[PDB]
């Protein structure tokens, strides 16, 4: 478990990265 | 706004060519006229070049001219949402399924692009499973076309847009024949395009005849305007489109993957001097 931050330019690009990142985290966070 | 907006600043000549096949009835339609995007205006005359049209003219309107939606008028603050002009000059592919309730289905594929100074819409149409005595093959539809609102949404996976709307064809018996439209547009070129937030196109049409025209034909005047997003919302979009956002990533490899894609994207912008970033 180690956190990192990424600077994303603009709403459109950020919403795309955040959506993919959230989908990934909803597989490790289901108790696994 | 896109670089392609400059191509629609004046009157643009339009050519439409359709090859169709409905239940084996083959036909071809040619249309020519002008589009005036500044006023959301297009004027076209269509000709059936193979004899009598085997389907009613109103059933082809959306394929022929909601086939050149790059002539829609986007209000100034909504021009950041105009996918259609952004794909020009290279153009876009427009695909539809049109499902007539209790009757057949149209499937269409079109290329809309500039060829020289002319905007050209070339269409292939396949119609299957129509009732030989139905409202379409039986020519039971009135020669009119009501106003519609075409719902447009972004399709980022394919770098394009989708649209869904239901057309209400008046039948001569007084009832209505529904035409369920499913639409996909994708750019032909590999250059950057505008992907819109949710909005709709408000369309208006009047159908007429040319008294001097001997062939089976349709005359069309159409006004189309984008709508649905306020000026205040687009000012927000414009601000947010320029800001930096911090994304928090869990895991070194997952971070490394996001970072390389982010760096690639910022590299694309910088190589094009940023000319396409957060375009109004």
């Amino acid at each position: 478990l180690e956190y990192f931050t990424l600077q994303i330019r603009g709403r459109e690009r950020f919403e795309e990265f955040r959506e993919k990142n959230e989908a990934l985290e909803l597989k490790d966070a289901q108790a696994g | 706004m896109s670089k392609g907006e400059e191509l629609f600043t004046g009157v643009v000549p339009i050519l439409v060519e359709l090859d169709g096949d409905v239940n084996g009835h083959k036909f071809s339609v040619r249309g020519e006229g002008e589009g005036d995007a500044t006023n959301g205006k297009l004027t076209l005359k269509f000709i059936c070049t193979t004899g009598k049209l085997p389907v009613p003219w109103p059933t082809l309107v959306t394929t022929l001219t909601y086939g050149v939606q790059c002539f829609s008028r986007y209000p100034d603050h909504m021009k950041r949402h105009d996918f259609f002009k952004s794909a020009m000059p290279e153009g876009y592919v427009q695909e539809r399924t049109i499902s007539f309730k209790d009757d057949g289905t149209y499937k269409t594929r079109a290329e809309v692009k500039f060829e020289g100074d002319t905007l050209v819409n070339r269409i292939e149409l396949k119609g299957i499973d129509f009732k030989e005595d139905g409202n379409i093959l039986g020519h039971k539809l009135e020669y009119n076309f009501n106003s519609h609102n075409v719902y447009i949404t972004a399709d980022k996976q394919k770098n394009g847009i989708k649209a869904n709307f239901k057309i209400r064809h008046n039948v001569e018996d007084g009832s209505v024949q529904l035409a369920d439209h499913y639409q996909q547009n994708t750019p032909i070129g590999d250059g950057p395009v505008l992907l819109p937030d949710n909005h709709y196109l408000s369309t208006q049409s009047v159908l007429s005849k040319d008294p001097n025209e001997k062939r089976d034909h349709m005359v069309l005047l159409e006004f189309v305007t984008a709508a649905g997003i306020t000026h205040g919302m687009d000012e927000l979009y414009k601000k947010l489109g320029g800001e930096y956002f911090t994304l928090q990533i869990r895991g070194r490899e997952r971070f490394e993957e996001f970072r390389e894609k982010n760096e690639a994207l910022e590299l694309k912008d910088a190589q094009a001097g940023g000319t396409c970033f957060n375009a109004s």
